[PDB]
């Protein structure tokens, strides 16, 4: 564990797959905590399943396999084997179904932060065009905290929208009451009024209130609302892709797969309103195993079948293509097809790069060599960012390699470089990416200024000033203008109140893995956000982000793991229980299986009796 | 095709063209100066190292913001214009001597102090590394810590493990150097130390061994008693003289801070007080096992009897004796190190210097 | 960016032979004017084309052309003066409203100084004159320069800040240099204020014997007493003196003629520190419910130093005591700490007065 992946300046974690020879038939109790975490195949992650016959050892890994998703996510381990099995090497129960991942614990957690509300700037304002403005705002400020004033009383920031500012202005409702135990219900004032439109955001809110259980808590709630992916209406066709795409996240179906590949191909505007449909296979599919997948969106790629037309929705779809591939193995090949039929010049780095999930690692002596060939376009700054977690080599040349990728024409390379730097801002700040976006934020159109405030805002998302002192000279270029200029202005302001001031943002698990799923919502606004840019197509898109958002809690467990109250090391609010907030916390304590920090279930030596 | 010939073909071709217009300002006919004083009339007078006088007016790519009196501009042979500003000629030539980037040190050599360690942690490193947590609650955070204790502590060692994690530039001062004697002098060198620290703004500003002149203890360079009163006080005058909020961030030590000024002090910039005390056993043996993890024991030698025998000693005290150990051995050519060494280490260096009080018992 | 908004004019103003001129300082004037080179060098010149008669004062630099000597431009005068010109500051921090509590300190300074300077016509009533100098010591740890920088903020002026060590030079002499270039500012920007501090460096009577080489530091006051009132009462602005050592300086320093109010801090009462955790109170987190009377009547008298730090540390407990905002329990820790815990050093307390 302390050698094997850091010897050297580099990192290679391919060694612990060679082990499932050796280790096939008998593995361990230690041996199978190793190779369920980290790379996490699915013959690994089975075995310490098998290894240990005590069903409440099996608790604790479920709590971690919640958060690693990747390999047992969809159906066979989730939903019906969630819900009861009796075996030996199986034993998954109901509470493993529900009190691992974010299900029961996030309505707890929503309780909790209604004692630490601190002041709120939420307001109804009065036209509908700087209602859209309060809705960015009142969506990820409220978070965590439920608000019945604005939803209920006034209804001015709400009804008055209408269009695409009525499917936002109900998506801050959603994320008001998002981590609760129903979100449905909630949302059925404006679930069916009158118009397509009023209907439209109760699909976008109920799906980003959904983000995080997939198969819903004591009921298949999410299950009935597959069937509102083929509509012939306009804007509820539009928040049914994008809002329950979210929400579908971690769910294997023919039936969503099997809508979503007309609406794709065709991608008519005024009708089906396609725009995520793209992503919508790469963020809901994310972590399974498709060879089908890529195989249709190849053949759409090149025969643009139905009206498809527009080669910008034709690069569209060889860009949703690089999550599809991710852990297909030698399935990446249908992705090769797609690059040396239609030429773009995003294309040239995807063929450099497909090695990622496909040689199980990165940083590799070819893979880096490649991308300086390509270099001297804007996909190639993914690995990148890949190697500068794992090694610090490229980690410093990274920060000159960024620094001149920014200017070009297409906003694509521009969008990726504070996002994936904003992510790990946190834990290492740097000046050189803010410094560079001063150009960035007055170039030519006032879009690209648009679309230059909400990327300064995912940079320091969670965290209201403090090392965005620095940044925040370039926020203050911007204060009000008109009333359609409100929603421009507000788009780093309302990220600086995300969760009341303070979030962390974790793409990654106490496993040493990042979660698949987390990673597929960064690459999902890098390829989209097009409405700020030019060809506006829904407002919808500013809510992309509460699909990455990793729920911030730690559960204090007896030895039994019932949700009791347990006295150990606090976390992060005094008193650490079932649901409680904290993060960044390690553990000294002995447990019993795959000893991981945050949530963690803790026993006590038969010498004595204690909760520690 | 379109955008890329609109763009990047006369970005290039301007950039050539700019180069060719400096011939006439940045050709050979190039002299530097030191800028004296600036006028609203966009003219100033600037006296080269050859002691003349020009009169001009300013050129592009420089405004007044710049340009500061006593810095070096840029000046012409023959139409004697000023070009630009520019950093100081040649630069000071400080890089390293007392500040550094990232130095390295851990936790484990100054082990024994984790009760003051989390003092000057709170203080100095969390306020740093993490600016959100003053400012959420809207407190003050310390602005300043003082550093009392007997030496051997790890008194440098201290703050030099906590300026590798706030990754910023550890300033420091030498007691000794301020006080130097050439005439006068001694506040014009304290000026120029914290007047750095002001552009690049590391928020780090740290003193090692204060010293002065408490009574004489110096031949080269004394300064008399009016450099006491000169020297004290120009460090009060510092903190005293200017109000920054959350940049710059005062750190003394030295030996004992009794004898110094209380004005010295400067009450309410420094609220907290770190005293240092010598590791108890339980510590020693974190530090005793790096420094025998290269080296080779023999069966009979035990690291338990080694750290029990130490009493009252500090950090180097541990290094010292499998320093001595480890030469007995060197000048005999052994691979592991006999426990006869160890013995010999542990015994001689408890006492070599003061064995007896001399007089009565005490 | 503005690269040719400038070359354009460089076929006229540079390429023509103006400005190129070599400065030099005017001695005596005949109406000849004989002027003194840098290079130390003298010449007799006339008046120029655009230079007038009433221009060219006796000892003002006046620049010449180098090939043919002539007048062309003046030039302001004391071009030697450098360190001084980093003196002036503008915008400071400490507002009017900052000095904990409202006391005889703060009613003394406004009359006598910011009185005058924003209503001047309200002693020209009865035609009196107001004090030039006032007398600020005190203790330290009370916050002198905070009262100060008060005042600066009310007068929105040139604040030029006078360092006790800055008197003192590395050359004999430059020290006397190093006082006319104060006042001699004072003539040029009008309604500015002078601030010293810490005189005692330089401020004193050392008498005669014992020493030998300390004699320098005697004669930078009698260049600034004469500086100040001289053979000809020159002054406009008013002049602060400020040290930590009342009882170290010139006898003759606190007499009348150059200092006439005199205001000495004083240790607050309890309900002088009363105000002190007011004020602080709008700062940091504090519990509703909780009286800052009790807390300052447990501390006894103490300089305003310690003042501010029990509310600066009373936020440090929260996170070793695992506390989310300050209470009253860890204000009660702060007495034991911030008095109780410092009692060694860290103090004036009736330490320095006299000796």
């Amino acid at each position: 564990v302390a050698c094997v992946p850091l010897l050297p300046p580099p990192e290679d974690v391919a060694f612990l797959k060679t082990a499932y020879s050796i280790y096939l038939s008998q593995n361990e109790l230690t041996d199978a905590i190793a190779l369920a975490v980290r790379l996490g195949e699915e013959d690994m992650i089975r075995s310490v399943f098998d290894a240990t016959s005590d069903p409440v050892m099996h608790k604790q890994l479920a709590y971690i396999l919640a958060a690693q998703k990747t390999s047992f996510e969809y159906e066979g381990v989730q939903d019906i084997i969630g819900n009861g099995k009796l075996s030996e090497h199986f034993l998954y129960l109901a509470k493993e179904l529900n009190l691992t991942g974010p299900k029961v614990p996030e309505d707890i957690y929503k309780s909790h932060l209604d004692n630490s509300k601190s002041v709120f700037s939420s307001a109804g304002l009065d036209s509908a065009q700087q209602n859209l403005a309060s809705s960015f705002v009142n969506g990820f400020l409220n978070l965590g905290y439920c608000n019945d004033k604005l939803i209920v009383d006034n209804d001015n920031w709400v009804y008055k929208t209408k269009g695409d500012g009525m499917t936002s202005a109900v998506a801050s409702i959603g994320s008001i009451y998002q981590w609760n135990l129903d979100g449905l219900q909630q949302l059925d004032k404006y679930l069916y009024v009158d118009e397509p439109e009023v209907k439209a955001g109760a699909l976008l809110g109920i799906g980003i209130s959904a983000s995080g259980v997939h198969d819903g808590e004591v009921e298949p709630a999410l299950l009935l609302l597959q069937d509102y992916v083929t509509n012939p209406d306009t804007k509820i066709s539009s928040a049914a892709i994008l809002g329950l795409g979210i929400a579908f996240a971690g769910s294997k179906n023919d039936e969503v797969l099997g809508l979503l590949l007309p609406i794709a191909a065709s991608t008519d505007l005024p009708i089906e309103t396609a725009a995520m449909a793209s992503l919508a296979l790469a963020h809901v599919f994310v972590g399974t195993c498709n060879g089908d997948i890529t195989t249709s969106i190849m053949d759409n790629f090149l025969e643009r079948t139905a009206i498809e037309l527009k080669t910008d929705w034709v690069r569209f779809l060889a860009l949703a293509l690089g999550i599809l591939y991710m852990g297909q193995g030698e399935q990446v090949d249908d992705v090769l097809e797609t690059i040396s039929a239609i030429e773009h010049p995003m294309t040239s780095a995807i063929e450099v790069l497909v090695g990622s999930c496909a040689y199980t690692g990165t940083g590799d002596v070819l893979l880096i060599q490649d991308l300086l060939h390509r270099l001297t376009l804007a996909y190639a700054v993914l690995g990148i960012a890949l190697i500068a977690l794992g090694e610090d080599i490229g980690k410093e040349m990274s920060l000159r390699h960024f620094g001149h990728l920014m200017h070009y024409g297409n906003e694509h390379i521009r969008r990726m470089v504070p996002l994936a730097m904003g992510i790990v801002s946190v834990s290492d700040p740097q000046m050189k990416v803010f410094d560079t976006l001063t150009r960035f934020s007055h170039d030519a159109d006032l879009e690209v200024s648009m679309n230059s405030i909400f990327a300064m805002g995912l940079c320091g998302a969670g965290t209201n000033n403090a090392r965005l002192a620095q940044l925040l000279r370039q926020l203050a270029s911007y204060y009000s203008r008109e009333q359609d200029a409100l929603f421009i202005t507000r788009l780093a302001q309302g990220l600086l109140h995300l969760g009341k001031g303070t979030m962390t943002m974790d793409v990654f698990n106490d496993a040493h893995v990042l979660n698949k799923v987390t990673l597929a919502s960064i690459l999902t606004t890098a390829v989209g956000l097009v409405s700020p840019s030019f060809m506006l197509k829904h407002h919808q898109l500013f809510y992309m982000l509460n699909a990455g958002i990793r729920p911030k809690f730690i559960l204090a467990l007896n030895d039994e793991g019932e949700p009791i109250k347990v006295n150990v090391r606090v976390g992060q609010p005094v008193l650490l229980n079932h649901g409680e907030r904290a993060e960044l916390e390690t553990d000294e304590y002995i447990s019993y299986t795959s000893h991981i920090e945050g949530v963690v279930i803790l026993k006590k030596n038969p010498d004595y009796r204690e909760e520690e | 095709f379109v955008s890329n010939s609109e763009i990047l073909k006369p970005f290039e071709k301007k950039q050539e063209e700019e180069k060719k217009q400096l011939e006439e300002i940045r050709g050979n006919p190039l002299s530097i100066g030191t800028l004296e004083e600036i006028i609203d009339d966009d003219h100033a007078i600037v006296t080269s190292p050859t002691m003349p006088d020009y009169y001009v007016s300013i050129l592009s790519f420089v405004d007044k913001e710049l340009l500061e009196p006593g810095c070096s501009v840029l000046l012409h042979h023959k139409t004697m214009s000023i070009v630009g500003v520019l950093q100081d000629d040649a630069d000071p030539m400080v890089s390293v001597m007392k500040m550094d980037k990232s130095p390295t040190e851990s936790y484990s050599d100054i082990g024994g102090l984790e009760s003051q360690i989390q003092e000057i942690k709170e203080s100095v490193e969390l306020p740093l590394t993490h600016p959100e947590l003053y400012e959420e609650m809207g407190i003050k955070p310390p602005k300043g810590v003082i550093l009392y204790g007997a030496p051997g502590t790890g008194k440098t060692l201290l703050a030099k493990a906590v300026a590798n994690q706030t990754s910023a530039t550890f300033l420091r001062i030498v007691g000794s150097e301020l006080i130097q004697k050439y005439l006068g002098d001694g506040p014009r060198l304290c000026r120029q130390i914290f007047k750095v620290a002001g552009e690049n703004a590391p928020s780090i500003v740290f003193i090692d061994e204060i010293d002065a002149i408490g009574t004489k203890r110096y031949d080269s360079n004394s300064g008399g008693e009016r450099e006491i009163q000169r020297t004290m006080l120009e460090l009060l005058n510092q903190l005293d003289g200017f109000d920054d909020r959350g940049d710059v961030k005062v750190i003394m030590a030295t030996n004992k801070i009794e004898t110094l000024d209380p004005a010295l002090i400067r009450p309410g910039r420094i609220d907290r007080k770190i005293l240092f005390e010598n590791p108890d056993l339980s510590t020693k043996k974190k530090i005793l096992g790096i420094h025998t993890s290269k080296m080779n024991l023999s069966e009979d030698v035990n690291l338990e009897t080694l750290v029990t025998t130490k009493d009252d000693l500090s950090g180097a005290d541990i290094q010292a004796m499998c320093t001595e150990a480890g030469l007995l051995a060197l000048r005999e050519r052994r691979m592991q190190v006999t426990a006869e060494d160890f013995k010999q280490a542990k015994e001689r260096v408890m006492k070599n210097k003061v064995e007896e009080n001399l007089e009565g018992l005490y | 960016a503005p690269s040719h908004l400038w070359d354009i004019m460089g076929d006229r103003q540079r390429l023509g032979e103006e400005h190129p001129l070599q400065v030099a300082r005017c001695t005596k004037i005949i109406k000849k004017y004989v002027i003194n080179l840098k290079q130390i060098a003298k010449f007799v010149v006339g008046l120029g084309e655009r230079v007038s008669p009433t221009d060219i004062e006796e000892g003002m630099r006046v620049g010449v052309d180098r090939s043919k000597y002539n007048i062309e431009l003046p030039l302001p005068p004391r071009i030697d003066p450098s360190v001084t010109m980093m003196t002036v500051e503008e915008k400071p921090d400490v507002t009017y409203s900052d000095v904990g509590g409202c006391k005889d300190q703060i009613e003394k300074l406004r009359e006598v100084v910011e009185l005058p300077l924003l209503s001047p016509e309200r002693f020209a009533t009865l035609g009196i004159d107001p004090p030039k100098g006032i007398l600020l010591y005190g203790p330290p740890g009370t916050g002198k320069t905070l009262c100060a920088r008060a005042v600066a903020n009310r007068t929105d002026a040139t604040f030029i800040r006078v360092i006790g060590s800055e008197l003192v030079q590395k050359y004999v002499g430059e020290g006397a240099r190093m006082v006319r270039e104060l006042f001699e500012m004072a003539r040029t920007k009008k309604a500015c204020i002078i601030f010293f501090d810490e005189i005692d460096a330089v401020g004193g009577a050392r008498f005669d014997d014992g020493a030998g080489g300390d004699n320098e530091v005697q004669r930078t006051m009698l260049e600034l007493i004469t500086q100040l009132d001289g053979f000809d009462p020159r002054g406009n602005i008013k002049v602060m003196f400020a040290t930590n050592r009342p009882n170290t300086l010139d006898p003759a320093l606190l007499r009348p003629g150059r200092i006439d109010r005199k205001v000495e801090f004083s240790l607050p009462d309890l309900e002088g520190r009363a105000n002190i955790f007011r004020i602080h109170s709008k700062s940091m987190s504090v519990e509703r419910g909780i009286r800052w009377e009790l807390i300052s009547r447990l501390c006894p008298n103490s300089t305003g130093a310690e003042l501010r730090s029990v509310c600066t540390e009373a936020g440090m407990f929260a996170i070793r005591a695992r506390r989310k905002v300050a209470t009253e329990k860890d204000f009660l820790k702060a007495v034991d700490k911030v008095i109780s815990g410092y009692k060694k050093f860290s103090s004036t307390s009736r330490y320095m007065q006299y000796n």
